[PDB]
């Protein structure tokens, strides 16, 4: 009896797969035949074959889903900052205070190369920098670390250690990742959407 | 009755105030912010209230554009509005020299009356609104994004920025509930501010056609 | 620290070490790492030995006792529910019938 | 005697059945209505219902009631929710592009042959997809010159 | 004589490793017989395929 | 000058294809190949040396265009 | 099987082969092993240059 | 309810005579005048569920 019930369940699964294959095949054909015309133009506007505009900017932001590192966010700032700290640990430079970190971030962001970057990404970078500066301030307040750089136990400077070289590397890496995460013009956006929905 | 009906009338009046304020017509903040108690003070019962005349509005003038330009709001008492009522309203608008009017029907408009309202006159603009639609403000709904009608200069700037033509913009039907809410004509452009998942906003544009 | 598994070495999602290599140092480093893994792991696995036997799936005495007790308790509770529904009133869960 | 019990005395005639769903949030247990009906405007207009925050599954009803942008948002949310229910994730940009394509002409157009005919213009693609003979004969009758864009 | 183990990573997905000596000693040796048929028919005219 | 300064993957693919097709058809080589009998490898070497004599003509949808040198663009 | 779906959108091609696959971990992820018999059949037209 | 003619067995309808409401048969002169109250209750099913859930 148990064997018969198990076989019933197995045959249910098999017939489910059998019907699903054909149904999704037809849906895939319809979706691709409808969506294949669209293309991401060089003015960042998705246009149909006839020239009509479907979107003024793809995805509202213009970022590639294939290079989408986070959970529908271009970067995971914590991971990037940790990787920058580990790759370039500068042992000959002092750590930065909250005010120093904010000042150097504001100085770097106002350069020309960051102007072409989208304002939302700059706001997110500012928010993350403010959060990490608050973390640094909380740690130094907890352990009584002085921003003068003369606290006797130097190991206390290893708690939340950030240096201007690391800040510059992190900002340049984030800007480069954002620039390289944009839709390359001419990409077959519609076919990608059709396949990524049908599969 | 006499409690839900007066509540519906008050909320219809408040939605009309919000719609007129959004269209640019002159309404005082007291009209925009009217509690139910003040409406009861104006009229506290269904037989006391007169739908055809006690609620009609003619103080609606587009103060931003021209105070001389006038807008009118009608509340026909019959659930279905016939040809004769439309004729009476049109001749009254002729008497007071008013070209823009809204008609808040109670249940519906007869197809002959609808067709007549379509071809009353290009000069006499009248818009049919069901009370059921006006019981809730469309703009206040969370799904509906922010719509702003753009001027001709802004439309020209938008077309010049993308090297575009008018017909290439995404379309929006004239009979759309938002379009009828703002009373936009064919050829006008509406900027839509979609709220993004992040703190940013996505700006798009639609052409009425 | 830690041990490699599907969550970090599999094709599931991000946090994959190969994905990190691809996103940080380009495609060539990721491909070379994949080739090195595919050449190294089989050698160690074959030299170590990894087998599955019938005794790898046989049950212990504690499992047998626990299964017997659980089956008895569950069957008793099911019989109690059957008797409650058949003869008398069974507490009806919201949104559904007694059956 | 056949239909006197079958006359409606109260409620929306299109609405079949509404249930009191409860959210059991630790902060507070809040009550919502799940309506298995097909009249969004009537439900929104009813007293005591916060019509500002009422959604629906039928994209056509949402479109006809609250505009094409509300229809687009409903399409996006419904597709994403359906995909999430099976545990598989799709980047929101794909579904957003699909919704924008479905609602770029001011009307929610399906991916069927009718909506595809209303969207696309090239004769050859319409013929290749479905109804080859009818599309080809209509194009010949209209003398429609088709580009190769 | 099957031994269940992972070997050389050449049996990743449902693949299996065979022993060269076993195949050399006749394990799995198989024969395939195919048919080739022809017809020599006499036609309506008194002439025939030859 | 308004488009992306990065050279897209489609641009790389087409530039490499055209350069390899030209090289296979007895076009002059600018990087002094070292025993490379494959035209595509020679084209990739030219791209790495930034010596490809090809100018991309990026077309805007309205009809406007702009020219970018391969050496002028940024490669990854 | 019409012209549009069977002969226009998707059509058969030459210079192609179809074979059963087997694993091989000693190859890089960007490489595929081709049998000698197939490679002798699938030809590439190389233009003579300097 | 459903009533049938004792004469031929066809269905009886309700009509009005010159004095009273009567059951009558459509195919024969049989009639039956109504003397007292006649009723046919049905007791339709009531909505019993309170519909609290979650
Ligand atoms: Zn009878």
């Amino acid at each position: 009896t148990e064997f018969f019930f198990h076989t019933m369940a197995g045959r249910e699964g098999l017939v489910d797969t059998a019907v699903k294959t054909a149904e999704t095949g037809y849906m895939q054909r319809r979706l691709v035949k409808s969506l294949e015309d669209l293309c991401s133009q060089y003015d960042l506007t998705v246009r149909s074959s006839t020239g009509d505009i479907i979107q003024f900017i793809y995805g509202g932001d213009g970022l590639d889903p294939a290079a989408m590192e986070g959970k529908d966010e271009p970067l995971e700032f914590k991971r990037v900052l940790d990787n920058i700290k580990a790759v370039f640990p500068c042992p000959s430079e002092p750590a930065l205070s909250k005010n120093e970190l904010i000042l150097t971030t504001e100085s770097i962001m106002k350069k020309s190369e960051f102007l072409c970057c989208q304002d939302s990404f700059l706001q997110e970078i500012k928010k993350f920098i403010k959060g990490v500066s608050e973390k640094i301030k909380k740690t130094r307040d907890k352990y009584g670390i002085n921003d003068n750089g003369t606290t006797e136990p130097r190991v206390l400077y290893q708690l939340d250690r950030i240096t201007p070289t690391q800040v510059e590397k992190f900002l340049e890496t984030c800007r480069d990742k954002y620039m390289r995460a944009q839709m390359e013009p001419g990409s077959a956006v519609g076919a990608l959407c059709a396949q990524s929905i049908g599969e | 009755d006499d409690e839900e009906e007066t509540y519906r009338l008050w909320k219809i009046r408040k939605t009309i105030m919000q719609l007129c304020h959004d269209r640019g017509y002159l309404v005082t903040q007291d009209e925009l912010d009217q509690t139910l108690e003040e409406f009861k003070a104006q009229s506290g019962d269904k037989p006391s209230e007169g739908r055809p005349r006690r609620t009609d509005l003619t103080v609606l003038v587009a103060h931003n554009d021209d105070p001389t330009d006038q807008m009118f709001v009608f509340f026909p008492e019959e659930p279905k509005v016939g040809i004769k009522t439309i004729k009476v309203y049109c001749q009254r608008m002729q008497e007071e020299n008013i070209t823009r009017a809204l008609i808040v029907v109670q249940q519906g408009m007869t197809p002959s009356a609808k067709q007549s309202l379509v071809d009353m006159a290009p000069k006499y603009i009248l818009e049919q609104f069901l009370q059921q639609e006006l019981l809730i403000n469309i703009t206040e709904h969370e799904l509906v994004p922010e719509h702003v009608v753009m001027t001709k200069e802004e439309v020209t700037e938008l077309l010049a920025r993308y090297k575009l033509r008018e017909n290439q913009l995404p379309r929006i039907q004239a009979g759309d509930p938002v379009a009828r809410y703002f009373g936009i004509k064919r050829g006008q452009v509406v900027k839509i501010i979609r709220p993004s998942e992040t703190a940013g906003r996505y700006i798009t544009y639609r052409l009425v056609q | 620290s830690g041990s490699m598994d599907k969550g970090t070495l599999g094709s599931g999602s991000k946090n994959n070490i190969f994905y990190i290599l691809l996103r940080d140092w380009g495609q060539n480093e990721a491909a070379d790492a994949m080739s090195r893994l595919a050449r190294l792991a089989p050698v160690y696995l074959s030299n170590r030995g990894f087998s599955i036997g019938i005794g790898d799936v046989t049950p212990g005495q504690g499992l047998l006792k626990a299964k017997y007790e659980l089956l008895n308790a569950g069957y008793k509770k099911c019989d109690e529910y059957i008797e409650a529904l058949n003869t008398g009133k069974l507490q009806q869960q919201p949104g559904c019938t007694a059956e | 005697k056949e239909d006197l019990p079958k006359v409606v005395v109260q409620g929306i005639p299109e609405v079949s059945r509404a249930v009191i769903h409860i959210d059991e949030q630790s902060g507070k247990e809040k009550y919502k209505l799940l309506v298995e009906g097909d009249n969004l405007r009537a439900v929104m207009a009813t007293h005591g219902v916060k019509g500002t925050r009422t959604t629906s599954n039928n994209t056509y009803e949402v479109e006809k009631t609250l505009g094409i942008e509300a229809a687009r948002t409903t399409i996006i949310n419904e597709i994403q929710y359906t995909m999430v229910n099976h545990g598989m994730s799709i980047d929101r940009r794909h579904v957003m592009l699909l919704s924008d394509l479905m609602t770029y002409k001011g009307e929610v157009l399906g991916i069927t042959r009718f909506g595809l005919a209303k969207m696309k213009e090239s004769v050859l693609m319409l013929a290749s997809f479905e109804k080859t003979a009818d599309h080809l004969f209509d194009a010949a009758y209209f003398g429609q010159k088709d580009s190769v864009c | 004589t099957v031994a269940v183990m992972s070997y050389s990573g050449y049996d990743i997905e449902d693949a299996l490793v065979l022993n060269k000596a076993s195949l050399d000693r006749g394990f799995g040796r198989c024969l395939v017989y195919k048919n080739a048929k022809c017809t020599l028919k006499r036609y309506t005219n008194q002439t025939f395929d030859k | 000058r308004i488009t992306t300064p990065y050279m897209t993957k489609y641009e790389r693919a087409r530039v490499l294809g055209t350069r390899a097709l030209q090289i296979a058809m007895c076009a002059p080589v600018m990087v002094e190949l070292e025993g490379e009998t494959d035209p595509l490898l020679i084209a990739m070497k030219e791209l790495k040396a930034r010596k490809i004599p090809i100018i991309i003509r990026r077309y805007l949808p309205d009809g406007s265009y702009e020219d970018w040198g391969v050496d002028e663009l940024i490669i990854t | 099987q019409g012209r549009f779906r069977g002969n226009l959108s998707g059509k058969r091609v030459d210079f192609s082969g179809r074979t059963v696959i087997s694993p091989d971990p000693n190859l890089r992820i960007d490489e595929v092993a081709v049998p000698v018999h197939v490679a002798k059949i699938l030809t590439f037209p190389e233009k003579v240059n300097k | 309810m459903l009533l049938f003619c004792p004469g031929c067995g066809n269905g009886l309808i309700v009509e009005e005579g010159q004095r009273c409401h009567r059951f009558a048969c459509n195919t024969c002169p049989y009639v039956h005048n109504i003397t007292r109250k006649v009723t046919n209750r049905k007791y339709p099913k009531l909505k019993e569920v309170d519909d609290v859930l979650g």
